[PDB]
C-alpha cells in the first residue's frame, strides 16, 4: 500500500463516448451561439 | 490603433476538444508525443474584466501524458482563425485547464493482462516442477525461456491515456502576444527585408 | 485574389482509406514504415465555418505502428489532385483520426503461436527429463538445443495492425499552406531562379 | 494482471473485409455525390 | 501541350504478375532481394476519376520478404512500353497491393523438418544416455557433437515467400513523375550539356 | 501461445498453379482485351 | 517510526472542491468589490 | 519439425539426365525450327 493517502478528490473525469469528430466541430457550433445568446 | 487588440499573459478562454489523441504516458512522453485539436467555443476572457471575439477558431495542440497525475499535459502549437475575409494564423504558447485543474483529466489503460497472465502460468509451472525436482534421496526449463520472452515482449507496453471526444476544456495564452493578419505579416516581412535604413 | 483560398492550420476533412497497410509495431516503427493511401470524399471544413471543395482527390501516407494503444499512426507525404485541366501535387503535412480519436483503431495479431507451442514442449521434456535425471542413489539436451533454437527463431517476429479495406477515416491538415498549380510552381521557380535583383 | 483497469471504451475498431481497393476508389467514388447530394 | 498527361502521386492501376520470385523474409531482406517483373492489364485511374491509357507495358520490380505479415513488400524500379513506334524506359517509384492490402499476401515454407527431427532424435539420445550415466553406488557425446553441427547446418535456412504463376495484384505510383520518350530523352539531355547560357 | 489472436480476417491468399511465365504473359493478353471489351 | 516529532502544528490545508476555473474568475470579481467596499 | 508448413506447391523441378552438352546445342537447334515452324 502507499503510505499517503492513494485517492483523489475531484473525482470526475473525461468521457470518451466514442464521437465522430466531425460531430464534434457541429457539437460546439450550436453550443456556441446558445451559450452566447 | 489596430483592429487586434493586444492579448495579455494569462488571459484565459473555454473550448470544445474536437478529436483527441492517446497520451503516451512514459518516462519519454514529452518527446514522442501526439497532436490534438480543440475547437473555441466562448469570448477570450481578458484580466481586467475584458473581453474579445474570437468563436469558432481553431488551435493545434502536441500533448503528452503524465501517469503519477493520470492528466495529459498539453502544449498549445497554433492558433488558426478566419475571420470575415482575412486570414489569422500564428505560433503561440499555452496550455488547457479542466475542471479547474492544469491538464486534463483522465484514467490510464494497460494491455498487460494476458501476456502477464501467460508468464505468471509459466513461472508457476516452474515452481511446481522444482519443487518436485526437489524430493530426491539422500518442468523447469520451457518455464523459464518463455517466461524470459513474455517479460521481453510485455515489458514494450507503456501507460496509456485516452482522451477526446466532446469533453469541455478551457485554453490559457500562458505568454501575451499581438493577433495580426497574414497579409499584414508578409507586408512586414518585406518592409523588414527592405532594410530601410 | 487566387483561386486557391489559404488552407489555415487545423482544417479537418473527412475521407475514405482505399488500401490499407500492415503497421511494423514494433519499437522500430517509425523507420521502416508500410505506405497506405486514401480518397477524399467530402468537403474540407476551414475554422470558421468556411468550406472548400477537394473531392476525389488522392492522399499519399506513410504509417507504423503503436502497439500500447493498437492504433495506427499514420503521416501524411503529399496531396494530389486533378482539377478540371489544371493538376495539384504538393508536399504536406498532417495525420488522421478515427471515431474521434488520434490514429485507426484496430487490433494486433500475432504468429507465434505454433513455434511457442513448440518450444513450450521442448521445454516441457526437458522438465520431465530433468526430474527422471533426479532419481538415483545416495531428455534434456535435445530440449535446450531445440529450445534455444525456436526461441531465436520466434523472435524475429513483431506484433502486425491489420487496417486497410474500405474503413472511414477523417484527415486533418496539422499546418498551413496554400494551394498552387504545377504550372503555377513552374512559373515561380523560374521566376526565383531568374535573380531579379 | 494490470492494476489498473486493462479495457477501453470505444469498443469499436476497424473491419477489414478482403475488399478489393480497385472497388475502394469506386465505393468512394459514388459516396460522395450521395452524401452531397 | 504534351502527349503525355502528368502522371500524380497515389494514381493506381491493376496488373498480373508474370513471373514471380521467392522473397528472402529474413532480418536482412531488404538488402539480399529477388526481381520480378509483371505485365499491365488495366487502365490507370488518375486521381479525379481521369484515365489514361498504358496496357501490355512491362514494370521490373525488386522485392523481398516480411514474415510478420507474411507479405511480400515490393519496390519497383522501373517502367517499360513500347507505344507505336516509340520507346518508354524510366525509373519510378511505387508499390504494389494485393486484395486492397499492402504487398502480396503469401505463405511460409521451411526446409529445417528433417534436420530438426535429427537434431532432437540426437538429443534424445544424449538424454537417455544421461538418464542410463546417472543410476551408480553411493551415449552423450556423439549427441552432444552431432547436435552442435546439426544445429550450426540448420540455422542457414531462413523463411521463403513463395509468390508468382498468375495472380492478380494492383500497381500504384506513390511519387509523381511525366512520362517521356526515349529520343525526348536524348534531346533534352543534349540540350542540357549545350550550357546554353 | 501467443496472448493477443493469432489469426487473421481476410483469409485469402495467391496460388502458385505452377504456370510457365510464357504463358502469363499470353494470359494477361487476352484478358485485358476482354476486360476493356 | 521518526524519532522527532511527525506532526505539524497548522494542520489546515486547501480544499480542491472540483471547482471550474471559469466560476473561479467570477469568485474572485464579486468578493474584490465586496472586501473593499 | 517447422511450425509453419514445410512443402512447396510446384513439386516440379529440374532433370540432370546425364545428357553431354555437345547433343544439347544439337537438342536446341533442331527445337527452335520446329517451335518457329
Amino acid at each position: 500500500c502507499a503510505g499517503v493517502k492513494s485517492s483523489f478528490d475531484c473525482d470526475a473525469t473525461t468521457s470518451d463516448t466514442c464521437m465522430t469528430m466531425t460531430k464534434a466541430n457541429q457539437l460546439a457550433r450550436d453550443k456556441a451561439a446558445k451559450q452566447a445568446g | 490603433k489596430p483592429r487586434f487588440p493586444w492579448i495579455s499573459s494569462g488571459s484565459f478562454v473555454e473550448a470544445i476538444v474536437v478529436e483527441g489523441a492517446d497520451a503516451n504516458a512514459s518516462v519519454t512522453g514529452d518527446k514522442n508525443t501526439a497532436p490534438m485539436q480543440l475547437r473555441l467555443t466562448g469570448k477570450v476572457q481578458m484580466p481586467n474584466d475584458e473581453e474579445f471575439d474570437l468563436t469558432g477558431c481553431f488551435v493545434t495542440l502536441e500533448a503528452w501524458g503524465d501517469v503519477s497525475s493520470e492528466r495529459a499535459i498539453v502544449r498549445s502549437r497554433s492558433i488558426s482563425c478566419k475571420l470575415g475575409d482575412d486570414d489569422i494564423d500564428q505560433k503561440i504558447a499555452g496550455h488547457v485547464s479542466f475542471m479547474g485543474k492544469n491538464g486534463i483529466k483522465g484514467e490510464v489503460v494497460m494491455r498487460n493482462g494476458q501476456i502477464l497472465l501467460y508468464a505468471g502460468g509459466a513461472g508457476f509451472l516452474d515452481g511446481i516442477g522444482k519443487g518436485i525436482e526437489k524430493a530426491s534421496s539422500t518442468v523447469s526449463s520451457a518455464a523459464k525461456t518463455l517466461s524470459d520472452y513474455y517479460i521481453k515482449r510485455a515489458e514494450q507496453y507503456h501507460p496509456v491515456i485516452p482522451i477526446g471526444a466532446g469533453n469541455e476544456v478551457t485554453l490559457v495564452f500562458q505568454d501575451g502576444f499581438q493577433l495580426e493578419t497574414l497579409e499584414e505579416a508578409r507586408a512586414k516581412a518585406a518592409a523588414r527585408k527592405k532594410q530601410n535604413q
